[PDB]
RNA sequence: CCGAGGGUAGGGCCCGUGACUGGGGCGGUCGUAACAAGGUAGCUGUACCGGAAGGUGCGGCUGGA
RNA sequence: GAGGAAGAAGCCCUUCGGGGUGUAAACUCCUGAACCCGGGACGAAACCCCCGACGAGGGGACUGACGGUACCGGGGUAAUAGCGCCGGCCAACUCCGUGCCAGCAGCCGCGGUAAUACGGAGGGCGCGAGCGUUACCCGGAUUCACUGGGCGUAAAGGGCGUGUAGGCGGCCUGGGGCGUCCCAUGUGAAAGACCACGGCUCAACCGUGGGGGAGCGUGGGAUACGCUCAGGCUAGACGG
RNA sequence: GCUAGUUGGUGGGGUAAUGGCCCACCAAGGCGACGACGGGUAGCCGGUCUGAGAGGAUGGCCGGCCACAGGGGCACUGAG
């Protein structure tokens, strides 16, 4: 669907813990309700979400990983 | 049964209570039937007690049954006097 | 003709406005117990019993007061205002406590009690109430 | 020689081509603080022409005011057009309970302790000449006495 | 109505209806940061305005304002709301009160410091 | 609590001496007789037409400033008048008079409505031979008032009294001098009172 | 006292029993002018002796059946149809006033 | 016998929601119905018609000469 | 706290003369919150004991959580001030920064390069161990109008009759006394409110006393008005 | 628009005691626009806040009554 509500709570404790959650809320055409979380290293989010899908049995797919950049666009 | 008893008035280190007839029952400080006199046990006036010895010896008449407080505080309004 | 009481104030204070000498109202006992107390108060000069066209009507003398100076030079009312108080509408009964002191006392308030039908100051002084008719001033 | 005490000053305005233009409204009490007001209401170009305007008028305009012991001596509600004010005797330690307009009246006449309350349009202009010819409307026991 | 009209239909009384019912009806509430964006507001008034969409303790989701010059807001902060409403701005019904939970007061604020909620300079 | 601050600048904004500090008040270097006009920056330039509630506004304050009173005592106290039977504007001023820091004063124990205060605070006056060291004390009649021992000899009441030999106070009191009592005698008059107070407009501005 | 009501008797139909009709005037705790009211009391008749169209006093009485706690005291009129017709009127009204 | 309650079945009111679909309020395209006889006096109940305002019939009103 | 300059520095304004913060500070003096030291409560006088009778009456003794507290006596240090506002309503104005940005806002509305309306500073007003904000109630709102509003054109007369309930109802006399008015009486607890007095240094708080009233039971009286029954009338209405 | 223990009767049962309080028979009644029935909300007063007053709003502390003791039902003991 899939449990978006579920998996925000999922973040809210994780989050708790830890920065790498890491949670502002995204959408993309793709699938619904996704969301953007930045891990200090790559590290971290693969055991974040590995810890989700065996646990919880929220099985899913995550895009990533992001590098941020310094864009200047000429005008 | 139906008694005399101090119910407590005044305020917080300040006692002034109301000499009062009251089934056993009751809360202190709740219905009495009536109040028979007062009795300010720290003497902070020219009247500190004040029986009404008329009512008084007649519920105790009838069978009401002062405390021990208030019996002490009724003879010296002569109550018992005879 | 629901309230002859109302219906007789009307005439009057109507009737006093253009200034008349006097004018018939019906009559009935109980008004001329109004015309004893507005005259008696001084508001009327005075009522008498009379005829029209065969039957009874009663008879309104009509105070005013000097001649004024200036532009519009009408004179000063006696009766200024009155109105009901006890429209059959809705009856309203006052206890002696309860009395209306009229205007500061510059004015007063009939009223009919079981003493009969007296001034405010009437029924106060005898110690008793009841419905409360107009007032007057 | 009153006291005086303008109660509203006002803009307005006309229409010519080419131009809104201006003129101007002064609406001033005067009175002897002992029991003689008079209010006046005058209109000009400038302002001042239009205050010095009120003031001669408002002398030509006084009234008599009966002033038994600082206060009037009976309750009384006048209503000049949809502005309805309501005098009301009182105590002497009571003050001038009252509307910024009515007040400038009634502490104008000498006035010392009284209630008002204005029902009705609230229009200063208005509740001004309400109470003007409400206090113009007061008579004493004896005043009444020999209308009867 | 005569008398007895009002004695048959009485008077209605009044009732009146809250502008502020996602406090429901407590005098603030708590809620977290889901979009934190900036508005323009409507005519005559020109600006980029600072908003967070917030879901409320009370289970509304509602929007509300960031007063003040600059915040440390973004999603997923925690704040709370107090009432009061912004008239340039359709729909902002509440207001965010600084120098609570993840809301830091304006910063070198001199003046008016308990609104912003600015501790006091050394 | 009470003000403290400077006490001149109130006498400008008010627009005259509420006699507020002692001698200096009766200098030719007192503030008012040298600059009488508002503290501030714009204390020289032109006035503007005061507001309706303005006027109401700094009688309410002229008054309370010559008692140096906190506003809720004040109001309190005014909301007794009313309450009370008698001309308000009246009995306010003299509920008001009744003020044992105040009575010090109008004795002369002390020089000033300030100083008052802080001997009645260090127990100096007392009334009725007990001592008293609230100056909110409401003075009745007939109360006897006056320094008590260990301060009857103090370099500044004597001061203060040495200097109330050939002045009479106020008709609603008396003064066994150097004995150093006084007697609250009866609740004064509006008019043996005369500050420069409107107590009406007073009156009249706790009303809106 | 006990309590003593007057009023119509608008039907038997029962045994032992007569619906008594009972009115009542005040002022208007708010509007002052006078209202009646009215309420119906089923009274005692151990002699199914009071028939319809009576006007009678009922008095306050120990509970006789669910909901019929008075006597009727004594008659004091007879035949007010007129009465007993003008609740038979508005009771009758009623089939215009549904939906 | 009754009986908390559990179970079976059939209804009633409410709330949440739903592909889609009406309209409503707030921020370029087509015309130009109303406001001056607004360029066909307007409004109006009603009917039919028309991309859109609206036009037209029947009757009404002046709040139109 | 009293004194203390035609008035320090600093900072703000300026027409570069000067103004302002400001008797404010400094500073001279005396008073002494806090602290230290000493003594130290009322609330506790009964049950018990003695005389007398195990009665009245009289006498005597035991008992303090609060608390080594309040309080008293002595000694004694100048010893926290903050917060809201300063276009209008509404008491309180200047400069600088910003340039329809940033921001302010309850409402008018402010801000597009001289802003008393934004941000800071000086100055000012308010209140002060508080000062503001939000929420909610009454108020202002005679803006549900009993007191105390309205419907030609502002919202508002039913399209028109007929008539059921219900509302209301002319002139006179008499009986009733339901309403209504009056008197007595019972009740209307205490606490609260209010007036007076007294008790804690004042007050808050508390004690004692006083008056309240609606209401509702019972008894007694009144008869104008409203009701009810009875008689009578012809000015309303109907009919020939 | 609502009502079959529903409304009255009789005779029983029960209680400290009146009553369809419960049970059997008997009659067809009982209630409602003066708002029954259904729905929503709420513990009620003394009081309290506001207000010129009428009024509005409110029932925290305290005092009075009521009701409940995890959600329901039942009785036992007993003056209760
Ligand atoms: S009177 Fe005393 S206080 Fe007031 S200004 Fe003159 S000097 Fe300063
Ligand atoms: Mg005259
Ligand atoms: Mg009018
Ligand atoms: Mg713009
Ligand atoms: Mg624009
Ligand atoms: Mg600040
Ligand atoms: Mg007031
Ligand atoms: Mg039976
Ligand atoms: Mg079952
Ligand atoms: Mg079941
Ligand atoms: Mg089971
Ligand atoms: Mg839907
Ligand atoms: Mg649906
Ligand atoms: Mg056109
Ligand atoms: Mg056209
Ligand atoms: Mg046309
Ligand atoms: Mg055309
Ligand atoms: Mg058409
Ligand atoms: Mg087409
Ligand atoms: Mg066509
Ligand atoms: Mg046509
Ligand atoms: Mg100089
Ligand atoms: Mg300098
Ligand atoms: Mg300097
Ligand atoms: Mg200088
Ligand atoms: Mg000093
Ligand atoms: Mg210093
Ligand atoms: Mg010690
Ligand atoms: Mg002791
Ligand atoms: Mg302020
Ligand atoms: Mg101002
Ligand atoms: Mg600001
Ligand atoms: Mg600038
Ligand atoms: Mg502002
Ligand atoms: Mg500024
Ligand atoms: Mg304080
Ligand atoms: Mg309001
Ligand atoms: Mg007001
Ligand atoms: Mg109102
Ligand atoms: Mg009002
Ligand atoms: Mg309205
Ligand atoms: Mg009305
Ligand atoms: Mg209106
Ligand atoms: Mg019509
Ligand atoms: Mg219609
Ligand atoms: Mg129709
Ligand atoms: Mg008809
Ligand atoms: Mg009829
Ligand atoms: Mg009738
Ligand atoms: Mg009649
Ligand atoms: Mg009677
Ligand atoms: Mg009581
Ligand atoms: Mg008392
Ligand atoms: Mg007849
Ligand atoms: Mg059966
Ligand atoms: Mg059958
Ligand atoms: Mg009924
Ligand atoms: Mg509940
Ligand atoms: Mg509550
Ligand atoms: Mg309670
Ligand atoms: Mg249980
Ligand atoms: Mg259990
Ligand atoms: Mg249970
Ligand atoms: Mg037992």
């Amino acid at each position: 669907s899939g449990d978006y509500g579920k998996l925000r709570d999922a973040l809210e404790k994780l989050k708790l813990n830890d920065a790498a959650l890491t949670f502002e809320p995204e959408s993309s055409t793709a699938l619904g309700f996704g969301f953007r979380c930045g891990f200090l290293g790559l590290l971290h989010a693969e055991i974040v979400q590995e810890r989700l899908e065996r646990e919880f049995g929220l099985s899913l797919i995550a895009t990533a990983p992001s590098v941020v950049y310094k864009v200047r666009l000429k005008s | 049964m139906v008694k005399i008893r101090l119910a407590r008035f005044g305020s917080k280190h300040n006692p002034h209570y109301r000499i009062v007839v009251t089934d056993a029952r009751r809360k202190r400080d709740g219905k009495y039937i009536e109040k028979i006199g007062y009795y300010d046990p720290r003497k902070t006036t020219p009247d500190w007690l004040k029986v009404d010895v008329e009512r008084a010896r007649y519920w105790l008449s009838v069978g009401a049954q002062p405390t021990d407080t208030a019996r002490r505080l009724l003879r010296q309004a002569g109550v018992f006097r005879q | 003709l629901t309230d002859p009481i109302a219906d007789m104030l009307t005439r009057i204070r109507n009737a006093t406005r253009v200034y008349k000498e006097s004018t018939d109202v019906p009559a009935s006992r109980f008004k001329e117990e109004i015309l004893r107390i507005l005259a008696r108060e001084g508001f009327i000069k005075g009522y008498e019993r009379v005829d029209v066209d065969g039957k009874p009507y009663l008879r309104v003398y009509l105070k005013y007061g000097p001649r004024r100076q200036g532009p519009d030079p009408r004179p000063e009312q006696v009766i200024h205002h009155i109105r009901r108080i006890s429209k059959p509408g809705r009856r309203v009964y006052v206890g002696v406590k309860e009395i209306p002191r009229v205007r500061r006392g510059l004015g007063i308030a009939i009223l009919s009690t079981s003493k009969g039908v007296l001034t405010d100051r009437e029924a106060r002084k005898l110690g008793v109430g009841g419905e409360l008719i107009c007032e007057v001033w | 020689d009153f006291e005086e005490k303008m109660i509203l000053i006002r803009r307005t305005a006309r229409m010519q081509a080419g131009g809104r233009r201006f003129r101007f409204g002064a609406l001033v009490v005067v009175g002897d603080r002992q029991g003689r007001v008079g209010l006046g209401f005058g209109k000009a170009p400038e302002v001042p022409l239009a205050v010095q305007k009120a003031g001669y008028y408002a002398r030509r305009n006084m009234v008599e005011v009966p002033l038994q012991n600082g206060t009037i001596p009976h309750e009384i509600e006048v209503e000049f057009g949809a502005s309805k004010i309501v005098l009301k005797p009182a105590a002497p330690g009571t003050g001038v309970i009252a509307g910024a307009v009515p007040r400038a009246i009634l502490e104008l006449a000498g006035v010392t302790d009284i209630l008002t309350k204005e029902l009705g349009s609230r229009n200063p202009i208005n509740i001004a000449y309400a109470t003007m010819e409400a206090l113009r409307q007061l008579r004493t026991k004896a005043d009444v006495e020999r209308l009867r | 109505p005569t008398i007895n009209q009002l004695v048959r239909k009485g008077r209605e009384k009044v009732r009146k209806k809250s502008k502020v019912p996602a406090l429901k009806g407590a005098p603030f509430r708590r809620g977290v940061c889901t979009v934190v964006r900036t508005v323009t507001p409507k005519k005559p008034n020109s600006a980029l305005r600072k908003v967070a969409k917030v879901r409320l303790t009370s289970g509304y989701e509602v929007t509300a304002y960031i007063p003040g010059e600059g915040h440390n807001l973004q999603e997923h902060s925690v704040v709370l709301i107090r009432g009061g409403r912004v008239k340039d701005l359709p729909g902002v019904r509440y207001h965010i009160v600084r120098g609570v939970y993840d809301a830091a007061g304006v910063k070198d604020r001199k003046k008016s410091r308990s609104k912003y909620g600015t501790k006091k300079p050394k | 609590g009470r003000y403290i601050g400077p006490v001149c600048r109130l006498c400008r904004r008010e627009g005259v001496k509420l006699y507020l500090k002692g001698e200096r008040c009766y200098s030719p270097k007192c503030a008012m007789e040298r600059r009488p006009y508002p503290p501030g920056q714009h204390g020289q330039k032109r006035a503007r037409r005061p507001s309706d509630y303005a006027v109401r506004l700094r009688e309410k304050q002229k008054l309370r400033r010559i008692y140096g009173i906190s506003e809720r005592q004040f109001r309190n106290l005014f909301e007794e008048a009313s309450k009370k039977k008698g001309v308000t504007g009246s009995v306010f001023l003299g509920l008001l008079e009744s003020r044992l820091d105040n009575v010090v004063y109008r004795l002369g124990f002390a020089v000033s409505r300030r100083q008052a205060r802080q001997l009645v605070r260090h127990g100096h006056i007392t009334v009725n031979g007990r001592r008293v060291d609230l100056p909110s004390y409401r003075v009745r009649p007939g109360d006897e008032i006056a320094v008590a021992e260990k301060s009857r000899n103090l370099e500044l009441i004597r001061q203060n009294l040495e200097a109330m030999k050939g002045r009479k106070v106020g008709p609603w009191l008396s003064l066994d001098v150097e004995g150093m009592k006084g007697k609250f005698l009866r609740l004064p008059d509006r008019e043996d009172l005369a500050l420069p107070v409107n107590e009406q407009l007073v009156i009249e501005f706790y009303s809106r | 006292p006990k309590k003593v009501l007057t009023g119509v008797v608008v039907s038997d139909k029962m045994q032992k029993t007569v619906t008594v009709l009972v009115e009542r005037q005040f002022p208007h705790p708010l509007y002052g002018k006078v209202i009646k009211r009215s309420k119906k009391y089923l009274a005692h008749d151990p002699e199914e002796k009071y028939k319809l169209g009576d006007v009678v006093e009922i008095i306050e009485s120990r509970p006789i059946s669910k909901r019929k706690r008075f006597r009727v005291l004594r008659l004091v009129e007879s035949g007010r149809m007129d009465l007993v017709e003008k609740y038979l009127i508005r009771r009758q009204n009623y089939e215009s006033l549904s939906k």
